[PDB]
């Protein structure tokens, strides 16, 4: 019902957390969005250089 | 091979198996044939002005020592020319055959017919 | 000796067959001093290559 | 600085006779520049004369020579260097700038010189087709430079009369080219084949010509008749009919018998193009 | 291990298990083998250069010193040069194993051979 594209800064906990077995919950953000569950179809993380 | 100059010895043209007399063969038919006695290539030859000013006489050796490196590549080349008294400019042509390191006598030379 | 003239034109001391092989010359027998000897080229080694 | 330079380098250098005539620089065709002179004064409608494409007036003050040499860097992550991979050598870029032209004394015009050199920009005709224009050398005494092509060419005029340029500078850059090769491609092709350092399958590296094929057959038919009284049975036999033939291929020179049907029978050996030899 | 020079002690080839003096038998075999001395590499070794006026002593104590770094990476060289009053030149070499932090004795030496 609803589609979110997140590009992010990899961090640790964002590469053991972030996978698609996992609720994903986003703070500070638009009011529809805050504070509900969102299931994640796929993970990417790219490294070209440092 | 036959080197340039047909030389017929016991019956037969000079047929030479050393690749320094066949180079210097080469270089004697190069600095021997002028621009355009030859038919079917009028522009190989040594560029020849005879009757004319020295002023520059060292712009025609430039233009054999560059002809000498374009038509022999397994030779290398140095020609130093030097104004005489009465006509002559005389041309010396240095060359060295890259594939030998010392260098050869030629015994057909001591050869006298 | 076939090792120097190995080193010092092909650049490597097992390159020492070729010579001999390109000279007929069997290593171990004795070269006279003032005899003649043909040394292949680096750059030139790789002509005798023949592709078909 | 005569005390501080490197006798070494300086001693092995070769030495170089003063010209007994102020020279003058100039850009020749290349090809023609090595010819002569051939005529008392240029002709037009014929080439390779040995004449100047453009004499210069006064020589330069100075010439610049530029090189780039290209190599391609290639940053692997986490390492102290970058990966440099040689690409390629890059061309010589000849500059003279600042070259003088000046008629204003003599009441003479610069346009046909500004003409001549504006000139080489043109196609050229090599046959009826367009082609590219001339390639140049810059020749200076015995020295020249490569084959080289105008590239960029300006010029300031401060004089004039009746409108006519005087007085002008002259900025141009020359580029260095690869040199032309004078060995076609027949003769390069034939000279890469006479060393046998061209990849080769089987077939000769001179393929018969209709003659070299008559002449063939004719040798194959006389060593036959020859030789059938010590051919084999199959061999003879087929020879027996007279509807039997003999073909050599053109590129391969392999000699085949047919008999009346038209099918291959049998091989009899090779042909180049002089001698025949037997299987 | 065995260590560089070949002493047959108590009937066997000496025989080290300390690292130190080791890499100190490497530091004298590198010094004692010059370029073309080995056959399998004739490469390896210092360059020699015994009969010469002493103007350029330097460069030669630079690529012994690079020679070292390079071929034994497990210590730390400084090459010094000194000139004498004859015709020596004496060549100090100091070096330091990586591997320990303190002077390390060797009980080899002090054996009477």
């Amino acid at each position: 019902e609803f589609q979110l594209q997140l590009e992010l800064h990899t961090s640790q906990s964002d590469l053991e957390n972030l996978t698609p077995d996992t609720a994903l919950y986003i703070e500070n953000t638009l009011p529809f969005i805050v504070g509900k569950s969102w299931f994640i179809e796929s993970v990417r993380h790219s490294f070209s250089e440092g | 091979m036959y080197v340039y100059p047909p030389r017929i010895i016991n019956g037969t043209l000079y047929k030479s198996t050393d690749l320094a007399e066949y180079t210097r063969g080469k270089i004697l038919q190069t600095l021997s044939i002028v621009r355009g006695e030859l038919v079917a290539d009028p522009f190989f030859g040594v560029p020849l002005r005879l009757f004319s000013n020295i002023n520059d006489y060292q712009s025609d050796v430039s233009k054999i020592q560059i002809i000498l490196e374009e038509e022999i590549t397994e030779a290398q080349f140095i020609v130093t020319g030097d104004l005489k008294n009465n006509g002559i400019v005389s041309l010396t042509v240095y060359w060295a055959y890259l594939g030998t390191e010392n260098i050869e006598n030629f015994e057909i030379d001591t050869s006298n017919i | 000796s076939l090792n120097k003239l190995a080193t010092e034109y092909l650049g490597d001391s097992f390159a020492w067959q070729i010579i001999a092989d390109a000279n007929g010359i069997d290593p171990t027998k004795e070269i006279d001093i003032g005899a003649g000897l043909k040394v292949p080229d680096q750059k030139a080694l790789e002509n005798s290559i023949k592709k078909f | 600085s005569k005390f501080l330079k490197n006798r070494a380098v300086v001693n092995g250098l070769p030495v170089i006779k003063n010209p007994g005539k102020y020279q003058h620089c100039y850009l020749i065709e290349y090809e023609d520049s090595t010819n002569v002179k051939q005529t008392p004064t240029e002709n037009k409608n014929k080439q390779q004369q040995g004449f100047p494409v453009y004499l210069f007036m006064m020589n330069p003050e100075n010439i610049t020579y530029n090189l780039p040499i290209n190599y391609q860097e290639i940053a692997i992550p986490f390492t102290a260097k970058n990966q440099l991979n040689y690409s390629n050598g890059g061309n010589i870029v000849m500059t003279m700038s600042n070259l003088i032209l000046d008629t204003m004394d003599e009441k003479r015009s610069l346009q046909p010189l500004i003409d001549r050199l504006i000139a080489l920009r043109e196609p050229t005709v090599k046959k009826g087709l367009k082609s590219h224009p001339k390639i140049l050398a810059f020749k200076w005494g015995s020295n020249t430079f490569a084959p080289c092509v105008l590239t960029n060419i300006s010029f300031d005029v401060t004089r004039w009369i009746d409108g006519y340029p005087t007085k002008a500078r002259v900025n141009m850059s020359l580029k260095e080219i690869q040199k032309p090769s004078s060995d076609s491609k027949a003769l390069e092709e034939a000279k890469k084949k006479v060393k046998v350092e061209t990849v080769q399958n089987g077939n000769l590296k001179k393929t018969l010509s209709e003659k070299q094929l008559i002449d063939g057959v004719k040798r194959v038919t006389e060593y036959l008749k020859k030789n059938i009284s010590f051919q084999p049975r199959t061999i003879q036999n087929i020879l027996s009919d007279p509807k039997s033939v003999i073909k050599i291929d053109k590129d391969t020179g392999q000699v085949s018998l047919f008999n009346g049907n038209g099918e291959f029978a049998a091989l009899v050996g090779t042909y180049n193009g002089d001698i025949f030899s037997p299987s």
